């Protein structure tokens, strides 16, 4: 099982937006089941949100760790 | 067959009616 | 008999500085190849290609700069 | 004077867009002559709708033929 | 025929579409029959999109395999 | 002849738009001739829903290919 | 006779390829400045600005990494 | 019968190593001057020209590389 | 006399090939700075912002490449 | 008739399938020149560009192979 | 007080801008004054909508000449 | 005195260009920060920062450049 | 601690930003304890519009330092 | 006591340069692994990654470049 430290960043982020997933199916569930309050949208809504800048968050992350080593390796010579 | 002459007919229904 | 210069020796020991990565992205590519919207498995297959990439380049860079040194050092035989 | 292909291009749709004007500024000047009617009031839907449509077609031409060969100008070398 | 690396790895992703383009066909025709539901123009727009984010990663993980393999060779000197 | 993959996409959607567009006008005539009535109020706002939606779902589908098709040029090299 | 080469026989493969692309544009175009709600025009127009718009980003990508091949294959002449 | 040196036998069994590229490349070019819009087709052609790109990179460097050690080579045996 | 080489050649070819392209860039904002929502200078004032827009690339773009063709030949004698 | 050496001979000779090509590409930037905003137009003149510098590093790159081969064999007769 | 060709196409807006911005409040007071009638509101509103056309109409054209001369610095090399 | 030479003479002549833009941008920035909605203030700070944008690049440009013909010429000397 | 050229920007748009972060919370108790008149919802809409501001704005300003020099760093050969 | 030449101390001054940007990003990155949305707390996150990028870019270039500077006084011992 190797991971490097894009894969330890990729994970640090992983065990949060699982997690955060869960919770926006379970927020989604109790929206179906009482789609009448529109707090609960709203609640949802801003989960689905907070998972998005989660992921977002991650890809940034894995992007900026990449490009500076790449840059780095390029002055390899 | 276009959308401006369904227009014109809306806007021409909409006081067909009125009279 | 596999025989190993020393740069093959470097190159093997990058080789056998990462235990299976080449196949990790093998099965990041076929388990995507199925489902290709999972959130944790588009994380892994990112992180692993990028790696992998970073990985290939730095081993052609340093199989060059070794290349640069040692022609350097027998060019100088005469 | 002078003028290239995107000032023709923007120029073709300005042979309706001065009728369009003409024809909306007589609907407003109708209305005010007799407002008691809803026919006149569709007629100003039907009339600045298309008024909107001509200016976003238009401005969506030159969008697109400035991208068209945007990118063909990043890598012409 | 002929089968390298590249295109290999690009058929990694053709088995998906093989089914993918049968089934978003399906749900654009049953669209078609009643689409005044949202539920309807919702499962579409998802499953066009899945597609979209698929062709997409088979665009990515075909252009990054040619600047990895692209480095020794220009790197052969 | 030439009809290209946009213009098959569109095609499938062509037929479609052409016999809303048909019977919204059979059931504004109607309306016209007998307005005393809600139920073909309701069958009209229900056939330009339909006519309105199926058209954003042509208009959408087409511009969802637009950005495949400009990935796949952006990794074409 | 204009010459072509093998850069030029390509953008020229592309150009026979689309038949009546640029004309079916500009036709576009001239129906939109007349009857510009019509459905039937209205998506045709958009889906073949949009194909002519790809056409040419296919014609000067392709011709573009052509010439990329060409120039790196020509530099290890020297 | 033709005459092919160490250069040109290697240049001519790396050729022969890989089977029809060339004319796969230009039937999947006509393809997709035929409808420039497949998601498919383009995806296909894009995969055959970075293939062949790499293909043709490859040749000429090893072509060049055998080229600078035969010169070093027979450079030293005056 | 004014001195001018073939990159300045260039230039200068494409600055004659407009003809008040600056100068109607210059009236069509100073127009819009006292009537922006008019119409008939603001798809003016796109078009032509778009115009000078590529036609700055354009040039730009010429320029370098013949300067990159230049110093090939040039580095190319030794 | 003025002197025409074997790498005038070469230089002069990797001109007749490229004939016109340096009036071509003029009369293709004249062209750009009175509108650059056509994307036919604008592509052909891509096109030939292209063409024209590819001609270019080839026929220095041929004739400074030539400059070595004939400098390699000339310095053998001290 | 240095002034570069960004900053000339600022101020050809500036003078322009900040009379419709100390002419939005002339208006709202006015508004406040006499709230019955929808007569003036409509003027409010047109104005405060041509104030924000200035402000993006100078965002976008000191936008456009930031990546025009930013690419010919970048071919520059 | 500390002694400037020709690569620090353009870089100078280049601050001497401007007569107080980093203070501008510099005044730019905390009458942001004290309150960022005034529209003349926000616009004249976009411009500063834009100018210090392209300053500094066309400034880093330019002097490498002067480096890179400064290279060229220095290859030659041996 | 230690302190860059662009920590001390963020910093200085932090100073303000907090006040924010403590007065959108107090605005939205207002608008909490008399949700019937309009202006407290316009005070909360344009505050955190505001605080939006603030945060595209220090963005804003961190992305083009960055790139100011990046462009630069692709060059100190 | 390690051997530490002149791109050693260069790299060395760097790192002594900077107090402890190393852990600032390190914690930056674990708290928005905890919580992103303090805008005061992925502030801190952009302008640490962004000047650790700064940094990392710039000692390598450095140290590319006085390598390049030892090289060429290295070669012209001869």
């Amino acid at each position: 099982p190797w991971s490097g430290y894009l894969d330890d960043v990729s994970a640090k982020f992983d065990t949060g937006v699982d997690n955060l997933q869960t919770q926006v199916t379970e927020a989604l569930d109790k929206l179906a089941a009482k789609p009448s309050d529109p707090a609960l949208l709203a609640a949802y809504q801003s989960k689905l949100s907070e998972y998005n800048l989660y992921r977002n968050a991650q890809s940034n992350t894995v992007k900026v760790f990449k490009d500076i080593d790449a840059a780095i390796i390029q002055n390899f010579r | 067959i276009s959308d401006a002459e369904i227009w014109d007919m809306v806007s021409q229904n909409i006081s067909a009616i009125g009279d």
